[PDB]
RNA sequence: AGACCUGAGUGUGGCAGGACUACCCGCCGAACUUAAGCAUAUUACUCAGCGGAGGAAAAGAAAACAACCGUGAUUCUCUCAGUGAGCGGCGAGCGAAGAGGGAACGAACUCGUUGCCGAAUCGGGUCUUACAAGGCCUUGAGUUGUGGCACAAAUAUCAUUGUGUGGUUGGUGCAGGAGUGGCGAAAUUCAAGCGAAAAGCAAACCCGUUGCUGAAUACAACCCUUCAUGUGAGUAUUGAGCCAAAGAAGGUGUUAGCCCAUUGAGCCAUAAACCUGAGCGCCUCAUGAAUAAGCGAGUAGCACUGUUUGGGAAUGCAGUGUCAAGUUGGCAGGUAUUUGUCUGCCAAAGUUAAAUACAGAGUAGGAAGACCGAUAGCGAACAAGUAGCGUGAGCGAAAGUUUGAAAAGCACUUUGGAAAGAGAGUGAAAUAGAACCUGAAGUCGUGACAAAGACAAUGGAAGUACCUCCAUUUCAAC
RNA sequence: UGGAAAUGGGGUGCCCCCACCCGUCUUGAAACACGGACCAAGGAGUCAAACAGACGCGCAAGGGAGGAGAUAUGGUUGCCAGUACUUCUCUCGUACUGAAAGGGAGAUGCAAAAUGCAUCUGUGGUGUGCACACGUCAAAUCCGUUUGAUUUGCCCAACACC
RNA sequence: GAUGUGGCCUGGAGGUUAGGACGAAGCUUAUGGCGUGAGCCUAAGAUGGACCGGCCUCUAGUGCAGAUCUUGGUUGGCGUAGCAAAGAUCUAACGGAGAUAUACUCAACAUGCAACGUUGGAUACUGGAGCGGGGAAGGAUUUCGUGCCAACGGCACUCGUA
RNA sequence: AGCUGUUCGACUUGAAAAGGGGCAACAGAGAACCUGGGAUUAUAUUCCAAAAAGAAAUUGCAUGUGGGA
RNA sequence: AACGUGUCGCGAUGGAUGACUUGGCUUCCUAUUUCGUUGAAGAACGCAGUAAAGUGCGAUAAGUGGUAUCAAUUGCAGAAUCAUUCAAUUACCGAAUCUUUGAACGCAAACGGCGCAUGGGAGAAGCUCGUGUCAUCCCCGUGCAUGCCAUAUUCUCAGUGUCGA
């Protein structure tokens, strides 16, 4: 909130001939004399800064979040909608693709690997590992450097 | 975790500013396959009187004895490892230790404890 | 003489003062502004000012709501509700409470008074392993009253005897855990070497664990010879493997699961405190069970004034005056009075955890971000509250050291007083040579060329002369 | 098949014609009206709350929270501050009027009771009014029809009188 | 002034699909092509050295010529205005890189100028209310010796309170 | 050498002394040194060493001498 | 001609842009989490072989001690050992040190000043047999502000206060 304000910064009025901005008092400094408080002026206030309490969070209908939830099962069911987002499904045996109860027993990860050849879901894990790279942009500064594609989503009847 | 944790600003401040004993582990080198077998230990941390062999960089394939570990600039020196300056004097060339692999262990009372305690069998 | 009342001196043992102050408690307290003027009002019971605490504070166990089939200390949340409440030049504007769904909650206790006792009390010496909640002593303090018992969650208590409880009586010493600190995991540096195959094509999938193969005989500035020089490091590609309860995001000379560090079971060590049949023994000390009377006085009220409140014939408060009741008493029941009925509660003494705040605080740590990216983001990415300015209160910057992978930071020759120049070297690259990545715009120098009177220059439309490191098309009856 | 022939584009000069300096206030600017040396970087309708209308979406005489809790999650560095689940509550509506005390809306028929009776498949009535259904004319038809008008019935949505 | 635009552009997010050491971003242009335009794309770099494009959706500190706008840099004026109170310096020698510094021709002048410090002479000034000798306030190493001449002493220095 | 009494200083009964503790002058008050030096690159009434170049003046303690107690 | 103008190639001046980010801002969480007369916060001096600033520290001064950890630190130099330790270096913390000040509190203050008690220390004069002792002078420690509370092996007092002898 104090943020380009932390200055005495009165303006000099009309008889000077300068542009009538708050400037820094003082002297004896680079800074003295300069423009202030304004968004105009170098290390002085953004326009409009931004708040804690903008609108961050939105309400949705109960009802119409369960409507986006069923629309997105049946579409994942339909074959040709699969293949439009991008999922390499052209080996898997069927849409919906639904396997034994028996991959929960499996404990190493070779295991599962194989799982997934089976039944050709290792395709669409491969279309995923080839796409990992550095993402573009300022977001590899932050804590966003790496980007890859989704791939399968393995569905669980319980925690386990 | 240690350095690498969900902030690179966090990690890499870790690192670079790590205190001296914090540079010795990451001032590690790979055990040679014999020392491997015989120790069931992947990497030691590089000391003095260690013989190494670059196997990254421009000196690749070159072997030597380890004659400081700089731990300041992130570099070991090898007693091989070196070049000429401008007036003919021979200056030793600092090596990042990830990129050499040890191949005899200068031995302690205190290095076979760490050998001990990091035994994998 | 002496006493005890009042008040001094000194010795002995202690405490206060200052800092912090984001949040919290008490006081004090504006104006700008809004009302399209302005004085009530509003801003605002806010800023500034003066005091005082803590990890929170404050509040808190009904002199409470309600008017119901009733609820039941305090605090906070949604809602009540921007309100058919109310306050207001009834204008601008302002503005709550009960109920209801919830968070929290082992939530309750102490004194005074009244009865019955009465020094059983407190300090100070001394002893018990002990400044014991213990014994003994003590005029020292206290009868101008310290303690004990019983007062609606109640209905005797006080000796006896056995029954057995307290790890919060005090000594003494014995465990487990939690918490801290240290330690502690996998798998290629695999194969192919360099300007041009460490590259591709077989166009869903499969064929393919297969077949096929070079338009880079490269390029280096008008072009034609000839002679030289030029490719840093493989986290890249391709092929073949491997780990994963670990794909986790950092480092390493290019983009890394297998180069390094991380990422888990587990191991070791511990002042006290904390948790554990209120953990478990011993000594010591405590301790449970099997008849009437009162209840807080310059207080509550009331009057005047002032202030505050939505509180309106007055919601709280303050000053002064005046000042109770307790013989069905008193207070509240949101229009003043006088009556008489009802309902709830019992002021004027005190303590108390949690749920809540941290709106410019600190300590020890952690987790992050659809944020900023060096004129931005804190003033401060840097020897920044620094340099500097002002008598002072105060004001207050600019600055990325970002060369390179490594200093390998330009030996040596030559000219020069030197600064430097010319060579020569390092380096993949000095046009990467030390405030050294990239190196824009603007401005300027130089060489080449275009020309051009004075129509300020720029501009528009059409042509033409000359140029063109530009594009496209055509090149046989096409 | 070449330092090439074309066409287009680009550059510079020249000729003939045109051609007042931008931004701004203003009835009126080329103005003897104001701001205007150059370049770089920065620089101004934003966030929140109340209401309303248009449009999108869900449900509908009902719609929807919120706070909070429960457990997938008593889990995970993190993903997970998300997603999934719940509410005898609350709120906005299904009813409005009066200053309040307080009252509180169907139709038809039979009849005129100061709370009248009976029935319950029903626009209270009238005029104007989509579609649809019966026809009826006109024109054009590739002779299957279409494309206009109009009669009658019902009239939806609306509008106007009651 | 209103509205519309499978209208253009910028920083980020969720997706998807690509590119990069055989060279990403950025930058440069008589590099052309496309679009009415905002702009997009290719070519070249005798530029650079590590990241980044397209499309759908989401999001915002999202587009500059001017505000006597802010900050940094540059710029014509311009080698211009000027550097004119306090009278003043001359000479030889020594010192110094600061010279007597030269293709041909050429005896010297007409082709190395101008400027420094010290010492000795000369001349002059201050003229005891002094550019004399000591102190307070203020300053705080400016004092002294040696060395040194990048910056500074608005000309100069070999000198200096540098 | 002791005893009584006695003078004066040290150790243990109480006249009289009203009005707390401090700061404020480097030009007022106060204040015991001043010449010579061949003694410095730079300090000097500040340094000089036995012939102090030297000559003094002042405090505070002591010792001895002289004289009183 | 010369100035001047325009274009292109190459240079200079000038530090934008991109990439980079141990910084900022914002949100959230966890606690035997809250300083000081037992002298704090702040301020001032000093400390390294070499050391201006900054950082750390206090005459034990870029640090003493103790636990871990295991061979460095590093510009140069120095350094017993090449290390179970007693001496590497880091990390943490129980034991210590901690100059002048400051609420600052013996009295003051542009004064590194001046006291009163009580412990010491050094004393080349003097006395004593170079040893002892030591006047004046000098150095160091501790106590010594004001107020308030409690207290006194039951300390010393005051009052034409109230009594009692
Ligand atoms: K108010
Ligand atoms: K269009
Ligand atoms: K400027
Ligand atoms: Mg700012
Ligand atoms: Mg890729
Ligand atoms: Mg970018
Ligand atoms: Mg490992
Ligand atoms: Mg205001
Ligand atoms: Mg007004
Ligand atoms: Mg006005
Ligand atoms: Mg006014
Ligand atoms: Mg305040
Ligand atoms: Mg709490
Ligand atoms: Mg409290
Ligand atoms: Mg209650
Ligand atoms: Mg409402
Ligand atoms: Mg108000
Ligand atoms: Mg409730
Ligand atoms: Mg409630
Ligand atoms: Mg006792
Ligand atoms: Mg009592
Ligand atoms: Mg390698
Ligand atoms: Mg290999
Ligand atoms: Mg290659
Ligand atoms: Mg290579
Ligand atoms: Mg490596
Ligand atoms: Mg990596
Ligand atoms: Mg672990
Ligand atoms: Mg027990
Ligand atoms: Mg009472
Ligand atoms: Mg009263
Ligand atoms: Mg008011
Ligand atoms: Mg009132
Ligand atoms: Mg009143
Ligand atoms: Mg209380
Ligand atoms: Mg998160
Ligand atoms: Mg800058
Ligand atoms: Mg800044
Ligand atoms: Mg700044
Ligand atoms: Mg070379
Ligand atoms: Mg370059
Ligand atoms: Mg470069
Ligand atoms: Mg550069
Ligand atoms: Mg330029
Ligand atoms: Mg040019
Ligand atoms: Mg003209
Ligand atoms: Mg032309
Ligand atoms: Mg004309
Ligand atoms: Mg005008
Ligand atoms: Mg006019
Ligand atoms: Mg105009
Ligand atoms: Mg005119
Ligand atoms: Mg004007
Ligand atoms: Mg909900
Ligand atoms: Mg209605
Ligand atoms: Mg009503
Ligand atoms: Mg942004
Ligand atoms: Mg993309
Ligand atoms: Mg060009
Ligand atoms: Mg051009
Ligand atoms: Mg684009
Ligand atoms: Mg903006
Ligand atoms: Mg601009
Ligand atoms: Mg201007
Ligand atoms: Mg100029
Ligand atoms: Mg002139
Ligand atoms: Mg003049
Ligand atoms: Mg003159
Ligand atoms: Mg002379
Ligand atoms: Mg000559
Ligand atoms: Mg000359
Ligand atoms: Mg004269
Ligand atoms: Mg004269
Ligand atoms: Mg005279
Ligand atoms: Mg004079
Ligand atoms: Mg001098
Ligand atoms: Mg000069
Ligand atoms: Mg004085
Ligand atoms: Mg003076
Ligand atoms: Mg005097
Ligand atoms: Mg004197
Ligand atoms: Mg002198
Ligand atoms: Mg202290
Ligand atoms: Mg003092
Ligand atoms: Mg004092
Ligand atoms: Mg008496
Ligand atoms: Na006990
Ligand atoms: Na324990
Ligand atoms: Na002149």
């Amino acid at each position: 909130r104090l943020s380009g304000m932390n200055h005495s910064a009165h303006s000099w009025g009309t008889g000077r001939a300068v542009a009538r901005i708050p400037r820094i008092s003082g002297g004896g400094t680079s800074t003295s004399g300069a423009g202030a408080f304004g968004n105009m002026c170098r290390g002085g206030r953004m326009f409009a800064p931004t708040k804690i309490f903008r609108r961050w969070h939105r309400k949705i209908n109960l009802h119409q979040k369960r409507f986006a939830v069923v629309s997105a099962l049946a579409a994942s069911s339909v074959p040709s909608l699969v293949m439009s987002r991008g999922h390499q499904i052209g080996n898997v045996p069927e849409v919906p693709l639904v396997v034994e109860d028996s991959i929960q027993g499996y404990e190493k990860t070779k295991e599962a690997m194989a799982f997934l050849k089976a039944i050709a879901a290792i395709d669409d894990v491969n279309r995923v590992n080839d796409s990992r790279e550095i993402r573009a942009g300022r977001g590899k500064m932050r804590n966003r450097r790496y980007v890859a594609r989704r791939g399968p989503m393995l569905v669980m009847p319980n925690n386990k | 975790a240690s350095i690498k944790c969900g902030s690179r600003r966090k990690a890499r401040r870790a690192h670079f500013q790590a205190p001296s004993h914090v540079r010795r582990v990451l001032m590690s080198a790979p055990l040679s396959k014999e020392l491997r077998a015989k120790y069931n230990v992947r990497a030691m941390p590089v000391r003095k009187d260690d013989e190494v062999i670059v196997k990254r960089g421009t000196f690749k394939g070159r072997e030597g004895k380890v004659t400081a570990c700089y731990r300041l600039k992130w570099v070991i020196l090898i007693d091989k490892v070196n070049r000429e300056k401008a007036n003919g004097s021979t200056v030793a060339v600092g090596i990042h230790p990830s990129n050499v692999e040890i191949t005899k262990l200068k031995l302690t009372h205190h290095r076979k404890s760490i050998l001990e305690r990091k035994d994998r069998s």
